[PDB]
């Protein structure tokens, strides 16, 4: 369902998203903190192609990595603890 | 409580190796005696044996589905109703799925572009939903499985939009299987 | 002098729109949306006069389509109780309606003999049966409909008689139930130019539901039994007669900021009609646009302002649209839109201002200096509280609203 769907990404992707070669180069030009900036990055693409993608894993996960590098890069010093100014600029 | 699954069994089976299914994963999961006593007296895990059998059919897979997965069912499901022959395509249940969103909002659902609907009724057709019209599908044996294979059909050359398709559930069917709680009851009876 | 002060009043209350309307034909349980259209038909629009001698055509005329047996001899019966100068009649002479032209048997010369569409000047003519007229009898019909006027030349009579008054058909499809599978032109035995003079197309399915049974049948029950006692109005019959005839007086002007709305919400009614997906059962002409206009006066006039407002625009645009039905190829649903669209319209605003967030205890927050006249008491109150939550909870599960934390 899609309580289940959104559990099963985190801890399938946590892994691989804050230790990526984007996000590491990202905070040195402009471990728990970068833990919540990549969970809330799933969360919110989950729930915005709920309906596009339906409950699949394999049409989740692609659309995940499509967005990364754009949602890295759109990253400051201010949208590093105000996830609310973060959404609006992406 | 045996008692009544025997004869809930015998009325619907009748068959003694089908009965067997669910006493062998009932035994090997009890982990002390006193484990075993409980789940035979109450049998709990029989109700959630016969409940996992139901759960991939036409029933189940409803439930598993999304706000767009569903009106997209819906949608397609009153153009084949209204018609002849019960033909449509991917033209037909967008014009239905389209008329609905701007009704609704007249009285906010994001409406999708033609573009997105694509991935949404490819998904559909895996799932055992729409099966082409006049389709065989499998075969028999292998011998009809290899002449229809080097045969290329007439649904593989026209584009997706154009594919006459088929609904596997009535609109009857699907007002029963869906409450009263959705939004989408009400473009269930025609 | 009381009558002054009762009507002061009722001005200065906020939610006039929605008392007038369940106001309005007390017996028949429902559908709202066909008892708006009879608000702003009493009242009518501005009849406007040009420069070169013509004049417009302000009034609004209303065709009632549905399945028989729903209600539809009570809306025509309580016009004509109530309205003056009205006269009922059904479908059932071309002479009748208009006039005829009957010679006296006194002083022996022709004569002019008022008819239905004479007698009831400046009121609402209840027509019953349209779709059950013959073709002679419709063609004097449609002559009224344009200019408010009626040609007789015949017996050496060249006069023109006016005829200011607004037509309330109430025909009947052909085949007993509505067809969604065709259009309106398909399913009513009605010509071209006549259906295209009624501006608002009140489509009343009949719909085999559980829950709009129950309802219907236990308010039935209720007028059967207590008769008087069970209509209990927010306005008096008397009260109603005084507001709707002092508001006719009223002439409401375009401002500059509302004629912008107009036509932008113009444009986008013509593109769902030239997109080819949504198939509706009517093409929008150029009469739809000249109905909005005569529909937007009439709210105005309902609540006293002299100004045409522009939220006064989106409330008719809603009217219009629910009547032009496509053709198809716990909580109460009054409740959720007005929770909906004051939630979407202070989130927005956010982004414009530039302020910090929104949490879901400032969402609460919100509608309580906004709906001071809830009359919640103590243990009212607190049950809208936990409404407030349930409503923002399904906003949630749905694609309007989310919650980041």
């Amino acid at each position: 369902n899609v309580d289940e769907v959104s559990t099963i990404l985190v801890m399938s992707r946590c892994g691989e998203l804050m230790e990526d070669s984007c996000l590491r180069k990202r905070i040195i030009e402009e471990d728990d903190q970068f833990q919540n900036v990549a969970a809330n990055f799933i969360h919110l693409i989950v729930q915005a192609f709920h309906s596009y993608t339906g409950n699949d894993i394999f049409a989740l996960n692609d659309l995940i990595d499509f967005k990364w590098p754009k949602y890295v890069s759109r990253i400051t010093k201010e949208n590093i603890f105000e996830p609310l100014a973060l959404y609006k600029s992406a | 409580n045996l008692n009544r699954h025997i004869r809930m069994n015998f009325e619907t089976f009748r068959s003694l190796p089908t009965l067997k299914n669910s006493i062998i994963p009932l035994v090997a999961t009890s982990k002390n005696f006193g484990s075993l006593c409980t789940a035979i007296k109450s049998c709990s895990f029989l109700d959630i044996y016969n409940k996992n059998q139901l759960s991939n059919n036409l029933t189940g897979r409803l439930q598993s589905l999304s706000d767009l997965e569903l009106a997209i069912l819906i949608s397609a499901a009153r153009v084949a109703l209204r018609a002849k022959d019960g033909s449509f395509n991917f033209n037909l249940a967008y014009a239905e799925y389209e008329k609905m969103i701007k009704a609704i909002n007249s009285r906010t659902i994001k409406l999708w572009l033609k573009k997105d609907v694509k991935n949404v009724w490819e998904n559909l057709v895996q799932l055992d939903f729409f099966t082409e019209k006049s389709a065989v599908g499998l075969r028999d044996n292998a011998t009809a499985a290899f002449y229809a294979s080097n045969y290329q059909f007439q649904g593989t050359m026209i584009p997706f939009d154009l594919r006459s398709y088929q609904m596997q559930i009535i609109l009857q069917e699907l007002r029963r299987i869906i409450p009263k709680s959705n939004m989408y009851y009400s473009w269930t009876q025609l | 002098s009381d009558e002054i002060n009762e009507l002061k009043e009722m001005v200065k209350d906020e939610h006039i729109y929605d008392k007038l309307v369940r106001s309005i034909a007390p017996a028949v349980f429902g559908h709202e949306a066909v008892k708006k259209g009879i608000l702003l038909q009493m009242l009518g629009g501005v009849h406007k006069s040009t420069v070169e001698g013509i004049k417009l055509r302000g009034d609004i005329n209303i065709c009632v389509v549905g399945d028989p047996s729903t209600s539809k001899s009570q809306f025509l019966k309580y016009v004509v109780g109530f309205a003056p100068r009205s006269v009922y009649t059904s479908g059932k002479s071309a002479a009748g309606l208009t006039a005829a032209v009957v010679r006296d048997e006194e002083g022996g010369d022709y004569t002019i003999e008022a008819g239905a569409l004479m007698l009831a000047d400046n009121g609402i003519c209840c027509i019953d049966e349209f779709d059950k007229m013959d073709i002679s009898d419709q063609v004097a019909i449609h002559e009224a409909m344009e200019q408010q006027t009626i040609s007789i030349a015949k017996a050496g009579i060249h006069a023109t008689l006016n005829a200011r008054t607004s037509i309330l058909a109430a025909a009947n499809p052909v085949g007993g139930r509505y067809n969604r599978k065709l259009s309106l032109r398909g399913n009513l035995n009605m010509t071209a130019p006549i259906m295209s003079r009624f501006d608002l197309f009140f489509v009343i399915l009949d719909d085999c539901n559980e829950k709009i049974d129950t309802e219907l049948a236990s308010h039935i029950v209720d007028l059967h039994m207590k008769r008087d006692e069970a209509i209990e109005p927010p306005f008096s019959a008397e009260q109603l007669r005084r507001y709707i005839k002092y508001a006719r007086t009223f002439k409401p002007i375009l401002t500059k900021e509302a004629r912008s709305y107009l036509v932008e919400k113009y444009k986008e009614l013509r593109k769902d009609d030239a997109q080819g997906f949504s198939r509706s059962s009517y093409r929008i002409t150029v009469r739809q646009l000249e109905s909005m206009i005569r529909l937007s006066e009439a709210i105005a006039r309902a609540n006293c302002v002299d100004e045409i407002t522009p939220s006064f625009i989106a409330e008719a645009y809603d009217l219009l649209r629910q009547s032009i039905i496509r053709v198809d190829v716990t909580v109460t649903y009054d409740k959720y839109v007005s929770m909906m669209n004051m939630i979407v319209r202070k989130i927005a605003e956010v982004d414009r201002e530039g302020a910090e967030e929104l949490t879901a205890v400032d969402i609460v927050d919100w509608y309580l200096l906004q709906k001071e006249n809830d009359l919640g008491s103590l243990a009212e109150y607190w049950e809208e509280r936990r409404l407030a939550f349930k409503v923002i909870k399904r906003l949630v599960k749905d694609r309007i609203l989310m919650e980041i934390h």
